[PDB]
């Protein structure tokens, strides 16, 4: 109060000195159920594949693509990233995503790798150098055992131009040998641009259906479509916090309430168009929001001459928040309530006024 | 703040087996798997079995495949892992730990437990002494000590008098002979100063039985000092 | 399946010295390689995982690649302290089958101790066990820094290596082992070889000392 006023010898009366204001504690995050889910599902259990290079592409939209799925079962045999970090996938967004599939052995899995070129990386489906993703490759021996060896995922071989990132090696040119064309079937040194399959189940551990589903990512400027998941915390009640909803964020206790919205409405306004009012996400309750405690400080002082002891008003807030007397201007604290009524000296609010009387102390 | 705990094991034997608890706290068990590994003395690591969240599926390895149990149960957050029909190469300290993911390591291990096969229970041995007479009086350094042997627990301290004639004592682990024989042996510097003027009486600390006799050594003084 | 690993190898603070694991079937680049550490005593920790990567915690001094040439594996220990002295393992999920296959383990040390030569001193039976027919062999040396114990036993005519067996040594106050031997005996044939020598070529000398059998 001396620093307020500037003065070291203060007279009666109720001073303004400060403005004191709650600070919120917590931070709740609300998020709804979980839907729209990526269906990632048909990508690894569906119908045979194409081809070797005739493999298919799909594009990913807007979905929720969780990664909880992937590198939590045991049904795969080859996971190795070159660069993602799966623990952290739940929390990165992209937007181009590349489910290549086609069918190969065991024997070529090794052959499919930014680290590792050879027969497949001018023949069929070639990898990048970066290539931001995981390959996926599982043993697909539980039904592919067919009899005779049905050889329909021809994959072509020698080719003379080299494979694009991300690219299909369909050309039907003759293999060559430096000769004139033939222009036929095998004729002056001529071979099909076909190669045999027939993995039978009684060939060989290392030819056998191992149908991969090649995964890769790719950021660009466009808006994040594809990601995963959001966390969510739980709901606390009669205490200032720092509400972070689906839409709104900002501070203030979040209590029950009696109004009832229409199904398709969500927020609620007053009439100086501000948010008193929120749904909950996940459950169905109208969630009422009341900003926190503010205002202002007050001292009644008695005069530094008499005495120094002096009180404190914390003007509008309430006993709880914060002898101790619930007024209706306040909570004063620092003075005792007497029942018996005398002039008034200093003016408080609502009638109650204060005095310095009989040992000696503040009186309300 | 993922702090692991195990027990209920302290000695088995053949036939009659028991059942590893391992209490999960801490950390949210229930998305994470589980899985065993069990270590042998003086050896590497060994990948025990694997477990599903609740109960999708129970994987084992070849070696163990029809003799062991385990189990999980999601609600009470605890993993069990019973034994039958123990071996005698199951001697081995096994390890609980959590795993971040199918394909990952894994985060926080237990803290062991010490199940070991072992006949010949609990007896009374007896002590015999060095007695360093030869060439050890005189020939290179010059020492003297003790020797347990045949005795099924391993809680024994060898001192010398109870903390009255130590001089500095490097005592080494004993060793398994073939199937409960176990030889201990004690080693106490001496200064080739007092071996004919006090004599040396080495002492046990057996807990389960009283291996309380001080064997006298005999030093012969005759013979070469 | 198994995972091929350096059984020891030790060096002085200074340069770093990698720790290889070569395969055996498979391939090295299809799955990630993991190198855990087993303090003696206590419970394993992962100081590596995703060798392209490392945690937190530990210091980045810690490194390793990856070597596709013959399915093979190195993890750079760069920092050789005192605090880094223990065991390190190596794995990598390669069973189809559902199976985690472990290394076999190293023993990394350090070198802080002198060169110092062992003395040979070797322990005669005594009376008191020889009541009917009981006894030992001691032949414990001392003063050795490198723990590869190589002992020898010959009783005066021939190098009698029946149920041969030698004590495990422990760390000494200074950094020193006590790694003894206990040879097989012969309870009821005492006078078929009066005499006993304990030979030994721990990197030094290879002086023997005989001893009588009963007196
Ligand atoms: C196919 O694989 C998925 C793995 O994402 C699994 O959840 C599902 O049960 C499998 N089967 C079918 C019929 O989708
Ligand atoms: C889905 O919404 C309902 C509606 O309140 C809720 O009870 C349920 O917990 C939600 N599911 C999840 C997984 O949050
Ligand atoms: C202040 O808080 C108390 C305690 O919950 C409550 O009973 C009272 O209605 C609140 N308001 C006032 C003006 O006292």
């Amino acid at each position: 109060t001396k620093c307020t006023l500037k003065s070291f010898t203060v007279e009666k009366g109720i001073y303004q000195t400060s403005n004191f204001r709650v600070q919120p504690t917590e931070s709740i995050v609300r998020f709804p159920n979980i839907t729209n889910l990526c269906p990632f599902g048909e990508v690894f259990n569906a119908t045979r594949f194409a081809s070797v290079y005739a493999w298919n592409r799909k594009r990913i939209s807007n979905c929720v693509a969780d990664y909880s799925v992937l590198y939590n079962s045991a049904s795969f045999s080859t996971f190795k990233c070159y660069g993602v970090s799966p623990t952290k996938l739940n929390d990165l967004c992209f937007t181009n995503v590349y489910a290549d599939s086609f069918v190969i052995r065991g024997d070529e899995v090794r052959q499919i790798a930014p680290g590792q070129t050879g027969k497949i990386a001018d023949y069929n489906y070639k990898l990048p150098d970066d290539f931001t993703g995981c390959v996926i490759a599982w043993n697909s021996n539980n039904l592919d055992s067919k009899v005779g060896g049905n050889y329909n995922y021809l994959y072509r071989l020698f080719r003379k131009s080299n494979l694009k990132p991300f690219e299909r090696d369909i050309s039907t040119e003759i293999y060559q040998a430096g000769s004139t064309p033939c222009n036929g079937v095998e004729g002056f040194n001529c071979y099909f641009p076909l190669q045999s399959y027939g993995f039978q189940p009684t060939n060989g551990v290392g030819y056998q259906p191992y149908r991969v589903v090649v995964l890769s990512f790719e950021l660009l400027h466009a808006p994040a479509t594809v990601c995963g998941p959001k966390k969510s915390t739980n709901l606390v009640k009669n205490k200032c916090v720092n509400f972070n909803f689906n839409g709104l964020t900002g501070t203030g206790v979040l209590t029950e309430s009696n109004k009832k919205f229409l199904p398709f409405q969500q927020f609620g306004r007053d009439i100086a168009d501000t948010t008193d009012a929120v749904r909950d996400p996940q459950t169905l309750e109208i969630l009422d929001i009341t900003p926190c405690s503010f205002g202002g400080v007050s001292v009644i002082t008695p005069g530094t001459n008499t005495s120094n002891q002096v009180a404190v008003l914390y003007q509008g807030v309430n006993c709880t928040e914060v002898n101790v007397f619930q007024t209706r201007a306040g909570c004063l604290i620092g003075a005792e309530h007497v029942n018996n009524s005398y002039e008034c000296d200093i003016p408080i609010g609502a009638g109650i006024c204060a005095s310095y009387q009989t040992s000696q102390s503040i009186i309300a | 703040e993922v702090q692991l705990v195990q027990s209920g094991g302290g000695l088995v034997q053949p036939g009659g087996s028991l059942r590893l608890s391992c209490a999960a706290s801490g950390f949210t068990f229930s998305s994470y798997w589980m899985s065993w590994v069990r270590q042998a003395p003086g050896k590497g690591l060994e990948w025990v079995a694997n477990i599903n969240q609740d109960g999708g599926e129970k994987y084992y390895v070849d070696s163990v495949k029809g003799r062991f149990t385990i189990s999980r149960d999601n609600a009470k957050n605890s993993l069990f892992l019973q034994m039958n029909s123990v071996r005698a190469e199951d001697t081995a300290v096994y390890f609980c730990a959590r795993v971040w993911y199918y394909y990952g390591p894994r985060d926080y291990w237990g803290q062991g437990t010490l199940v070991t096969v072992s006949s010949a229970s609990t007896k009374g041995p007896s002590v015999f002494p060095l007695a360093p007479s030869s060439k050890s009086t005189s020939g290179g350094t010059a020492a003297l000590g003790c020797l347990v042997k045949d005795y099924f627990p391993e809680p024994v301290t060898v001192s010398w008098n109870s903390g009255a004639l130590t001089s500095g004592v490097h005592t080494f682990p004993a060793v398994l002979q073939s199937s409960g024989l176990y030889s201990l042996s004690s080693v106490v510097t001496v200064p080739s100063s007092s071996l004919g003027t006090q004599t040396y009486i080495c002492n046990v600390n057996h807990k389960p039985s009283n291996t309380k006799v001080d064997k006298r050594v005999e030093p012969k003084s005759c013979d070469k000092t | 399946i198994v995972m091929t690993q350096p059984h020891s190898v030790s060096e002085s603070p200074g340069k770093t010295v990698t720790i290889s694991c070569t395969r055996s079937s498979g391939s090295i680049a299809s799955n990630y390689v993991q190198w855990y550490q087993q303090r003696p005593g206590s419970s394993p920790t992962t100081v590596i995982y995703e060798d392209n990567q490392r945690p937190s915690g530990v210091p980045d001094r810690f490194s390793g690649s990856i070597d596709s040439s013959s399915n093979s594996a190195s993890l750079t220990i760069s920092g050789l302290k005192t605090e880094d002295e223990a065991d390190y393992y190596c794995q990598s999920y390669d069973g189809s089958n559902h199976n985690v296959v472990f290394g076999g383990g190293t023993e990394l040390t350090v070198l802080s101790q002198p060169k110092a030569a062992p003395s040979v001193t070797l322990f005669p039976p005594s009376s008191e066990e020889l009541q009917a027919n009981k006894a030992t062999l001691v032949c414990l040396i001392s003063d050795f820094y490198p723990g590869a114990v190589t002992v020898a036993w010959k009783a005066d005519s021939s190098p009698v290596k029946a149920g041969v067996e030698t004590t495990t040594p422990s760390k000494q106050s200074n950094n020193k082992y006590a790694a003894s031997s206990y040879l097989s005996l012969t309870p009821e044939q005492w006078k078929s070889h009066r005499s006993y020598s304990c030979q030994v070529t721990h990197e030094g000398s290879t002086v023997e000392k005989t001893v009588a059998p009963t007196e």
